[PDB]
């Protein structure tokens, strides 16, 4: 999820975006 | 099980900025 | 618990430790 | 909303919990 | 103490209270 | 001997919101 | 993205965040 | 500069990525 | 450093920034 | 206090440092 | 590569309240 | 650099200042 994708490595604000709304 | 929730910190700081006024939803399991 | 205005990342940062496992929604405004 | 409550305002725990999941 | 008992787990907000004053 | 450091700036910025006007000691050793 | 004022330490956490690898100049008040 | 931009007054994300190096 | 107000959370992550392994006292308003 | 100095007027390092222990 | 990552926020974070009005660079490689 | 400086160990304020400007 975003834990598994962006804490292991880094998300941009791009990939963040993703997970809004 | 910190790491984890200290990143979990960060990640909401960061979606706050992004998201902006959409908004998002933060859970998950 | 802290009786202050609560804005911008602060008031994330807040739901974020007071919500715990259960996690929460952020609307911004409404 | 939140903003409106915790922010304009200040909330309660208790009232910022309504905001949880 | 907090960082032993917080820092290796997630200490709550009412575990974190205990801390107060 | 940073993640105590990083968790340590977590754990004071979670005590004050907790804690609110009682406030807090952090110190230890 | 926020449409807000962003100040002090808010500024540049979002210059960070904003900025990826490339990284940043921040200098305060011109 | 950046503080007078998006301090003063509100950025977008591209003014906010002037001060990117 | 810097020459700011510093308020709330901001003034906490000082005093922890600046008191390093001593450590601090936050009494919060008196 | 701290508050009071450092919130409410703006405190230099070493006023900051008063709060250390 | 996220422990780094979020190392770097706290850098930031904190180079922002010493070097306050001089500010500072945050880059490398 | 500050990273591989700042990120194994602690740097204090003092270590930090080396890299303001
Ligand atoms: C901005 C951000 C914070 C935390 C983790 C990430 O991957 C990205
Ligand atoms: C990833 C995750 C798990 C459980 C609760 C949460 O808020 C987020
Ligand atoms: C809120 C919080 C921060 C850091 C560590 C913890 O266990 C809990
Ligand atoms: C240390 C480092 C590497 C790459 C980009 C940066 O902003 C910082
Ligand atoms: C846990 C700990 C050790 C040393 C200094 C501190 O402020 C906190
Ligand atoms: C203040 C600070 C933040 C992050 C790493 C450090 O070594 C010091
Ligand atoms: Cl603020
Ligand atoms: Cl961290
Ligand atoms: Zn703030
Ligand atoms: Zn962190």
């Amino acid at each position: 999820g975003i834990v598994e994708q962006c804490c292991t490595s880094i998300c941009s604000l791009y990939q963040l975006e993703n997970y809004c709304n | 099980f910190v790491n984890q929730h200290l990143c979990g910190s960060h990640l909401v700081e960061a979606l706050y900025l992004v998201c902006g006024e959409r908004g998002f939803f933060y859970t998950d399991k």
